[PDB]
């Protein structure tokens, strides 16, 4: 491989590195896509966080403000 | 331990028989073979110590004393021959003769069973000392400096003979081991208190504890390279020896008699490291560096622990053998340029590539890089101190980084840079001088492989 | 780094001075190309609008103030050529620089290959060896009595002369030594 | 490798580029010979402009005291050469 | 969170206090309570090695996650019926601590209103 | 150990958002990920601190890396001012700065997310100092802003650079390193995370907010 | 094997569980093994076996050193020199052997911890408790005599703790 | 106009920032020829041995000598004893020693109060 | 010529270090500690050939 | 005799034959750069086993090969852990090493 | 030595020293390798003040979020056997107090 100076032009580009950058970077987004499809879990949480106000007094034991 | 204190005394006339041209060449290899003779001394035992006469014994305290003594002469011979070159004959065989006088003094010291034989052998170093640096050195200071060396020394000496001749009045013997077996505690009087003092301020002006140091930078530097050798390797050890052998008479005294002296040692380290940092005399800092690591040997000595021993002695004989490497290293650029300014000649790393080497191996052992023997009696002091009391460890932490900010600011300094413009007399590095340097750091690492030979007799 | 200087500068040259200051500053600060031409025509419009002041003293007022406001308003990090006195280079290949006399004691070995270097080497030698005393006459009679007033060297005037005090500046290390 | 061995012509032609495409400059009228002051007509600020295009170009700063000095194409490619040991 | 809100800005008197919880009896509110029952012996805990931390009540669904993934050592995407066991386990165990918070919260509640109600009433 | 991470993290990521040298904002974004370390060390869960080590070390090499090769093609110019457009002229440098840049912002299923992504859901879920914890969330957002800094001053807009332009990349070496590390930034948090044994409690109930709180911050 | 006594250095009855495959895939851990098996392990056995074959014929043994009992410290005079020397050599000797006594127990407690994996805290309580013991004695023998150590001051230290113990029983009983 | 720069010890003023250099006098031009008088005549004496082809070794600076000798040999006969230097000896090189002095003694008779009274928690304590 | 570096540079040092850990590291006390490998449920003993039981009939929260 | 030890020591063993060939002549040579990045890469590639192993069985050891000194109750040795951490760690460092000193070899070509 | 200007042709180009001048008391104090006195864009007096603040007021806002903490709103974490009291620790011959936990 010989790349000569251009002054004041773009340089010369071969097409391999072209190649392999396109390549990476194909892959990563492939990966991230294929990752989410298939581990969506990992991002958006598995268990529903349930809310403490809509438990009943039955299940929790106290008592009807009386005792 | 005749068969070596014999081939000394016979190097004597072989140096003064020998040809004209041959004096170097005979004394170094008989001196080598002197120091392989006397490492068969290592062999020691775990209870008790090797009593070959009424007169001599060898502790294993003592022995690697004995065995760097032996080392250091062909070292110094070989150190010698350049600067002394154009001397006459006579003056040449007289050199080496107060320096096998010396070695001699020095190798009856550390195995005297006595006090009083010891004393005297520990003060008739002097004279040989006195004459290298008045007669051979090289500026008008170095009569003031023998002046300085001299007095310091025999004012706390000469209390010590008193109360040695007392002792020996009071108990009827100043043999060690029997002063050993029959120890009896002092009491707290101003008679003990003094006796105390008598007995304890010679070795402390010879460490030499801070405040009583000022004769070391002016002798340790105005002395010819062998006498800087010897004052700064053995010569400063003969006070930690002999505080750990007199300190057996005086608890429990001690425990608080050695406050004022463990103040001085912590503080007047941390004083002679920041000194370090600001010095334009190459040997000077090397001498104040000297002042800090025996200022901690001090501490040791003082606290009174088996750690604390073990720690003094690995520290005494690395610092012996760094501090003669460091005097050397600073030796060669001297006989370069003739200036001991360290900014003079900078930049050497460009001109001396393996110099540069040997430098960087020096200044890494000087701040205890691990695991060298320096590191070793380091952390033991440090952790007998933290036992001790544990607020020493921030005295001892500062001084950790001092040292390490001095060592390099100095190789820096010399190594680094750009090389003056104006100095063109820097000739490549003599096969002598690497040989040195070789000999002074070869040693250092193969004792790490097995320290058990450099941590005393609590080991 | 090459001219020797003056005892003082000039008003114009302490403005010029500023001005470069200026513009390298606000390039700092305008990263992109067509902002920096806008603001640089600004700025030197702004320099030249007070360009025909005969009052030297109100001249050297503005001067005071407009150095003020670029103290104010200067880039903290500004940008500095690699090889510049504070750039990421500046002394990067000075620890492979070696100077010249160092090969005077090259073993003869070492000196056994490289004959034809050593010959030219031995040629230069003999040129200082005999010019020396020509230009250190020449500086005698070209030095006023009261010894020189500027760091600024005569050149070579007769037949063969060189330019005094040359050696050390025709051999230079280099600027990419190894 | 690294950059090609920079020449006096390639100076001298980078040089030369420059400068014609400096508005206030008539490309032919410019020579590698012609002073800024006396030639061209251009006052010190145009100078000291020219002084950092040149820098822009070649990637190095010049001292202010040396810039002043350069009058001329020819002073100007003379020190590039000599600041970086160009000898061919 | 709106807890942290309520507790630093709000009546901090009928927000409970996380180190110190609860301050009820297990018993209080409820008639009887089933004592909660643990399914992994402790030489079972002890063999497996599991950890301080995650020798809870879920534990046995780590032993035998741990167990199939030894088994299933080179195929590591073979564990996910055990995995999703472990995960279900935990976050019923955070949902019951999630109401236990929630009961000591009312508990305090209800009863400093009631016994100030109660004060109220002897006020007159 | 939690406030003096949270404390570092913030104060780098602050100093890195401002700075023109390229080698200075990357030591910064190591240093401000050292803090992060910390304070996942202080709240309890080494492990998850040692999984974030082996995960940083791939992308922050990488990283390291394309910005040497920016630095050597450009005739040793570190300055961010004069470096122009090179998304075009430098295709594999700006492909794999570009996946570094995602993998340390935590792009889900990258290496940088299964360590930071559980580093601050576990951050959030914890009884510590709240002043650590907005710390926290501010040095993950001037992050992703730093990154982006270095994107759009080193690879998007016209040229900046002397005209002598020497940009080649074209050789084997530095595109096996750098190619060897961008597999390893793309695969290593998933095949890692899979492979070794669980040694903590997984968090499996959040708040449905709080379960994005990275990403949403990452955005803004 | 049989070079140490396994009753000074006791280990467990090493449990291990048998392999339970349960996947179609193989496993490269047991390829890789059977490869340094034997690729490694035999050419070294064979080595060890042509070493320990020249070892055979040439065997000497060596024995360790006895030493008899001589009077303690206590029944000797107060300047009887001789006696003393040999009661504070006998006494730097039990010293030397009650420091490996020391080692022997801290190299048990290490194993332990390592072995015992996440259970330690639990399954290492007897080891912890022989070294709290042993240390505890080590500590009221040696501890505090500090350099220049020896018999007649470790006699002092036991009679002063005598002496306290005495007083402090002595009391206790007047209560 | 603008916020002002005032100057410090460790960050000093700009010379561009510097009244004394904006209201200048002949006699201000006459020092400044003197000054680059006496530094070309230094330069071009160091100059003329620098480049001297027979010159062989070091060359002699009195300058640093003399900054040597300043720092090392000459303080000594310069030394009175006055208020201010007995104060900051006493000061500097007294009040660290007891200063140490009374922090250890005071830590030490701590930790021998508590031994005394058997609290110290010394388990395990072996080496020393 | 082609593959002698995997042969002093990895065959030969592990032969070395091979021979030092089986013959003479191993020969003294320990020297190398292992921790003691995982037991499930439904395990089988090497050695002793004994079977662990099975674990306390799952609730089935299916 | 349970590879994992012996691997784990090569592992770290082998990195400093180059080191020891430094007052050869391969050290004076051009291949030297080559031949640090080859052993690098071997050290990678034969530590990858002892993570396959501890990924397999959750194998860890510890190894106290040389007893250095000893003191009156206290013994150092050299000795190596060799747990999670390490095995986890070794891998992931030599690998980064190994693509660190192949980008060397271009970047610093001219040194 | 940092002050003195850089495009000057010193003697020594690394000290920035000229030949035979009078050289500083405290030379080895400023050699560039050590205290610079440079003058800086921001004011001294002003960059203490804006450090000491940032740090005041970091100390200060961590010890307020120290005494104001953040957590979820969940009880202690359940232990089965009395908070594995014989994991902790052993002393299997004390029979500790009951820790019960009831289904909720
Ligand atoms: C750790 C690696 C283990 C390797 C295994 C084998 C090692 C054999 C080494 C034998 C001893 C070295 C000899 C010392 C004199 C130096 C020779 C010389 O003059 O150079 C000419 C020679 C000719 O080349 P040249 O082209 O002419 O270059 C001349 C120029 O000046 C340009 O020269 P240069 O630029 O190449 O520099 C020369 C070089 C050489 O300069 C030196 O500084 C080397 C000396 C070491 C430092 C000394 C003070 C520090 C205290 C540590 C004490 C450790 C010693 C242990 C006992 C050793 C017994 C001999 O300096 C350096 O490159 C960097 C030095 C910084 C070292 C940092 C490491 C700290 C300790 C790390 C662990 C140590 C313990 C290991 C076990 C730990 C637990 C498992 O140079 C060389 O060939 C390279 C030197 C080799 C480097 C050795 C560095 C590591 C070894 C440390 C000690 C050995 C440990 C062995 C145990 C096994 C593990
Ligand atoms: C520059 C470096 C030189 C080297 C440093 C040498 C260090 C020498 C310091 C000596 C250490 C201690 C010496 C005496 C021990 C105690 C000191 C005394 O102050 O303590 C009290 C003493 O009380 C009073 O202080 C009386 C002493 C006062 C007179 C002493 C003069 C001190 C002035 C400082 C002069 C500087 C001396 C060094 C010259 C350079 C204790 O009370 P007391 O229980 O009753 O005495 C104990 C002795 N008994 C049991 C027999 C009764
Ligand atoms: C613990 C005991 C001591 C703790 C530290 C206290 C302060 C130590 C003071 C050290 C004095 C050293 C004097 C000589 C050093 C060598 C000269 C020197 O380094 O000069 C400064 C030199 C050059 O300046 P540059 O900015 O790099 O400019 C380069 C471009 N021209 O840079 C330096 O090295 C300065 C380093 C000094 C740092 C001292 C301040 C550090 C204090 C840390 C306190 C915080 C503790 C951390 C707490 C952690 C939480 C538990
Ligand atoms: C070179 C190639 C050699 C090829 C043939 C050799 C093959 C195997 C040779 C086996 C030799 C027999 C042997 O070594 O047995 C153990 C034998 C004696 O047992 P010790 O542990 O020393 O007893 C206590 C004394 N301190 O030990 C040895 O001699 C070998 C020790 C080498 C250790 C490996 C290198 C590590 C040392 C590097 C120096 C580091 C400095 C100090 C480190 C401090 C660490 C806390
Ligand atoms: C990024 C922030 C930094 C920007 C802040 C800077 C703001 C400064 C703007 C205002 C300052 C001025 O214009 S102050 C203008 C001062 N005026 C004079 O000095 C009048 C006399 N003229 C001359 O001395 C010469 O002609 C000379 C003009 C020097 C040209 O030199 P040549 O023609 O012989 O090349």
């Amino acid at each position: 491989v010989h790349i000569e100076p251009r002054y004041r032009q773009f340089p010369q580009l071969t097409r391999s590195q072209l190649i392999q950058a396109e390549f990476f970077s194909a892959t990563m987004w492939f990966w991230i896509l294929w990752r989410f499809w298939h581990d969506s879990d990992a991002v958006l949480g598995h268990f529903p966080y349930p809310d403490p106000s809509q438990w009943t007094d039955e299940e929790l034991g106290i008592l009807p403000d009386d005792e | 331990m005749l068969k070596i204190i014999i081939p000394t005394t016979m190097l004597l006339p072989m140096t003064w028989m020998s040809k004209h041209n041959m004096i170097w060449i005979n004394a170094t290899v008989h001196s080598l073979l002197i120091s392989l003779i006397s490492l068969s001394l290592l062999n020691q035992l775990g209870e008790n110590s090797l009593n070959f006469s009424l007169t001599f014994f060898s502790d294993s305290l003592s022995a690697p004393l004995l065995v760097l003594t032996t080392w250091l002469l062909p070292l110094m011979l070989m150190a010698s021959q350049s600067h002394l070159s154009k001397e006459t004959t006579t003056r040449k065989k007289l050199y080496i003769t107060m320096l096998i006088l010396l070695q001699l003094f020095l190798i009856m010291t550390f195995t005297a069973t006595e006090l009083i034989l010891f004393y005297i052998l520990f003060e008739a170093t002097l004279v040989p000392t006195l004459i290298i640096i008045t007669r051979w050195g090289n500026q008008t200071e170095r009569l003031n400096a023998g002046l300085y060396f001299l007095f310091y020394t025999l004012a706390g000496s000469l209390p010590l003979l008193v109360a040695l001749v007392y002792i020996q009045n009071t108990t009827g013997s100043l043999n060690f081991l029997i002063i050993h077996y029959w120890s009896h505690p002092l009491s707290n009087s101003w008679s003990n208190i003094f006796m105390w003092l008598a007995c304890i301020m010679a070795f402390m002006v010879k460490m030499p504890l801070y405040g009583l140091h000022l004769w070391l930078p002016k002798a340790h530097v105005e002395a010819p390279i062998a006498g800087s050798m010897v004052l700064a390797a053995v010569l400063l050890k003969l006070g930690g020896y002999g505080m750990m052998r007199i300190t057996t008479i005086l608890n429990p005294l001690t425990n608080y008699m050695a406050y004022p002296f463990l103040m001085l040692s912590m503080w007047g380290m941390i004083m002679t490291s920041s000194i370090c940092l600001r010095q334009t005399d190459l040997k000077s800092l090397i001498a104040y560096s000297s002042v800090s690591h025996m200022a901690l040997v001090i501490v040791a000595i003082m606290i009174q622990t088996p750690w604390s021993f073990m720690g003094a002695t690995a520290l005494m004989i690395a610092h012996g053998l760094t501090s003669s490497m460091l005097f050397c290293l600073a030796n060669t650029n001297y006989e370069r340029v003739h200036s001991r300014t360290m900014i003079l000649a900078r930049g050497l790393q460009t001109l001396l590539p393996l110099m540069a080497t040997w430098w960087l191996v020096a200044s890494l052992t000087n701040l205890a890089l691990p695991p060298s023997i320096n590191l070793i009696g380091e952390l033991f002091i440090i952790t007998a101190s933290f036992s001790w009391s544990n607020i020493t460890i921030i005295l001892m932490g500062m001084n950790m980084m001092i040292t390490a900010l001095y060592s390099l600011y100095m190789l820096i300094t010399t190594q680094r840079g750009k090389y003056t413009h104006h100095i063109n007399n820097i000739k490549p590095s003599f096969t002598r001088e690497n040989a040195l340097m070789a000999l002074h750091i070869l040693p250092l690492l193969l004792l790490t492989l097995n320290p058990k030979m450099i941590l005393g007799p609590l080991y | 780094a090459f001219s020797a200087p003056a005892a003082y500068l000039t008003h114009q040259q302490k403005v010029l001075r500023l001005y470069k200051r200026a513009l390298r500053h606000l390039e700092s600060w305008c990263v992109h190309r067509d902002k920096y031409r806008y603001f640089a025509c600004l700025m030197r419009a702004r320099f030249d609008e007070h360009k025909n002041e005969k009052d030297m003293v109100k001249a050297t007022q503005l001067l005071r103030q407009a150095e003020e406001e670029f103290w104010y308003g200067q880039h903290p990090q500004p940008y500095i050529f690699p090889e510049s006195p504070g750039g990421t280079s500046y002394e990067r290949y000075e620890c492979y620089k070696v100077p010249e006399w160092c090969l005077d004691d090259w073993h003869p070995s070492e000196k056994a290959m490289y004959p034809d270097y050593f010959a030219k080497r031995e040629q230069w030698k003999r040129l200082r060896r005999e010019s020396w005393e020509r230009e250190v006459k020449q500086l005698q009679e070209e030095t006023p009595p009261g010894g020189p007033r500027t760091e600024a060297l005569p050149p070579a005037r007769k037949e063969g002369d060189l330019p005094p005090l040359w050696w050390h500046i025709v051999t230079r290390p280099r600027e990419r030594p190894m | 490798s690294d950059a090609p061995p920079l020449t006096l012509e390639a100076i001298k032609d980078r040089v030369l580029y420059v400068l014609k495409l400096y508005d206030k400059i008539d490309p032919e009228k410019l020579s590698v010979n012609s002073h800024f002051m006396k030639d061209l007509g251009l006052d010190s600020l145009d100078q000291v402009e020219i002084i950092m295009a040149m820098e822009d170009e070649f990637g190095f700063e010049i001292p202010d005291i040396d810039a002043e000095k350069l009058m001329c194409p020819q002073e100007i490619v003379d020190y590039i050469a000599d600041k970086k040991d160009v000898y061919e | 969170g709106a807890h942290l809100a309520r507790r630093y800005l709000g009546d901090a008197s009928k927000e409970p206090d996380p180190l110190r919880m609860p301050t009820f009896p297990p018993d209080y509110g409820f008639p009887e309570r089933k004592e909660r029952e643990m399914v992994a012996t402790q030489q079972e805990m002890n063999d497996a090695q599991l950890m301080l931390q995650q020798r809870d009540y879920c534990a046995h669904y780590l032993i035998q996650l741990l167990k199939c993934k030894r088994d299933s050592f080179p195929n590591f995407l073979a564990c996910k019926h055990e995995q999703h066991d472990w995960d279900y386990c935990e976050h019923l165990d955070y949902v019951k601590r999630m109401k236990e918070f929630e009961r000591e919260r009312r508990l305090l509640q209800r009863k400093k209103r009631r016994e100030q109600r109660e004060a109220e009433m002897a006020r007159g | 150990t939690l406030c003096l991470g949270a404390i570092t993290t913030l104060f780098t990521a602050l100093c890195a958002i401002t700075q023109n040298d390229i080698k200075k904002i990357v030591a910064f974004s190591t240093s401000s990920q050292l803090g992060l370390m910390m304070v996942t060390i202080g709240i309890n869960q080494p492990h998850l601190a040692f999984l974030h080590i082996c995960m940083h070390a791939f992308f922050k090499a990488m990283l390291f890396m394309c910005s040497g090769s920016i630095i050597h093609s450009l005739n040793d110019e570190q300055d961010i001012r004069k470096m122009g457009g090179l998304y075009k002229a430098m295709p594999f440098t700006t492909t794999a700065l570009i996946i570094g840049s995602l993998a340390l912002t935590g792009m889900p299923y990258l290496t940088g997310f299964y360590s930071k992504d559980l580093i601050i859901e576990a951050v959030n879920m914890s009884y510590t100092n709240a002043w650590a914890l907005l710390m926290t969330l501010i040095a993950t957002s001037l992050t992703a802003a730093y990154s982006t800094r270095i994107i759009f001053f080193a690879f998007l807009g016209k040229p900046r650079f002397p005209p002598l332009v020497l940009i080649n990349e074209n050789n084997p070496l530095l595109i096996n390193s750098i190619k060897r590390l961008l597999i390893g930034s793309i695969f290593a948090g998933f095949i890692i995370s899979n492979n070794i044994p669980p040694m903590t409690v997984p968090n499996t109930t959040m708040p449905l907010y709080m379960k994005m709180t990275a990403l949403i911050v990452t955005i803004m | 094997p049989d070079s140490w006594d396994k009753d000074v250095y006791p280990e467990p009855p090493r449990r291990t569980p048998a392999p339970a495959p349960q996947t179609s895939l193989p496993n490269p851990v047991t390829y890789l093994t059977k490869i340094f098996d034997l690729l490694v392990d035999r050419p070294v056995t064979l080595a060890r076996e042509f070493i320990e074959q020249q070892h055979a014929k040439n065997r000497y043994y060596y024995y360790h050193r006895e030493f008899r009992r001589v009077p303690d410290i206590t029944e000797c005079e107060e300047k009887d020199i001789l006696c003393m020397f040999e009661a504070e050599m006998q006494w730097r000797r039990d010293y030397k052997v009650d420091q490996e006594i020391v080692n022997i127990i801290q190299e048990r407690l290490k194993a332990c911890q390592q072995r015992e994996g996440e259970s330690y805290r639990q399954n290492c309580a007897k080891e912890l408790e022989q070294f709290t013991q042993v240390s505890k004695a080590f500590q009221d023998r040696y501890s505090d005599l500090g350099a220049h150590y020896s018999a007649r001051k470790c006699l002092a230290k036991q009679k002063q703790r005598m002496l306290a113990e005495r007083k402090a029983a002595k009391e206790a009983a007047a209560a | 106009s603008f916020p002002k720069y005032k100057p410090s010890r460790l960050a000093t003023l700009p010379a561009t920032l510097d009244p004394a250099e904006y209201d200048i006098s002949p006699e201000t031009r006459k020092a400044q020829a003197e000054r680059l008088a006496i530094r070309s005549r230094l330069k071009r004496e160091y100059l003329l041995q620098y480049n001297d082809p027979n010159r062989l070794g070091v060359i002699e600076d009195p300058a640093l000598i003399r900054w040597t000798y300043a720092r090392s040999a000459n303080i000594y006969p310069n030394f009175r004893p006055t208020p201010k230097t007995s104060l900051l000896g006493a000061l500097f090189g007294i009040g660290p020693l007891f200063f140490w002095y009374y922090v250890f003694k005071t830590d030490r008779d701590k930790k021998e109060k508590l031994i005394q009274e058997g609290k110290l928690d010394q388990t395990f304590n072996i080496s020393y | 010529r082609h593959s002698i570096f995997a042969v002093t540079h990895v065959l030969i040092p592990v032969w070395i270090i091979h021979y030092y850990l089986k013959y003479h590291v191993t020969a003294k006390p320990y020297t190398v500690v292992e921790r003691k490998p995982r037991i499930f449920p439904g395990d089988t003993i090497l050695e002793t050939g004994e079977v662990i039981p099975l674990m306390k009939e799952f609730p089935d929260q299916h | 005799m349970n590879p994992f030890a012996s691997l784990t020591l090569t592992t770290l063993t082998i990195l400093t034959i180059p080191i020891m060939m430094s007052n050869s002549n391969i050290y004076k040579t051009n291949l030297y750069p080559n031949y640090v990045k080859t052993t690098v890469s071997y050290a990678f590639t034969l530590s990858l086993v002892p993570l396959l192993m501890f990924m397999h069985t959750g194998q860890e050891m510890i190894i106290s090969n040389w007893h250095w000194m000893t003191l009156q109750t206290v013994e150092l040795s050299l000795s190596f852990k060799m747990d999670y951490f390490s095995v986890m760690f070794i891998p992931v460092a030599l690998f980064v090493t190994w693509s660190i000193m192949e980008f060397s070899m271009w970047y610093m070509h001219s040194d | 030595q940092q002050e003195r200007d850089p495009w000057y042709d010193w003697d020594h180009p690394d000290l920035r020293l000229n030949w035979g001048e009078p050289i500083h008391w405290d030379l080895d104090m400023y050699i560039r390798n050590r205290v610079d006195t440079s003058p800086t864009p921001v004011s001294w007096n002003t960059m203490c003040k804006h450090l000491f603040g940032f740090v005041a007021f970091m100390l200060f806002m961590f010890w307020v979020g120290e005494i104001y903490p953040s957590y979820q709103p969940v009880g202690p974490k359940q232990y089965p056997y009395n908070d594995l009291y014989l994991e902790r620790g052993g002393d299997p011959t004390k029979e500790p107090e009951p820790v019960v936990h009831y289904e909720i």
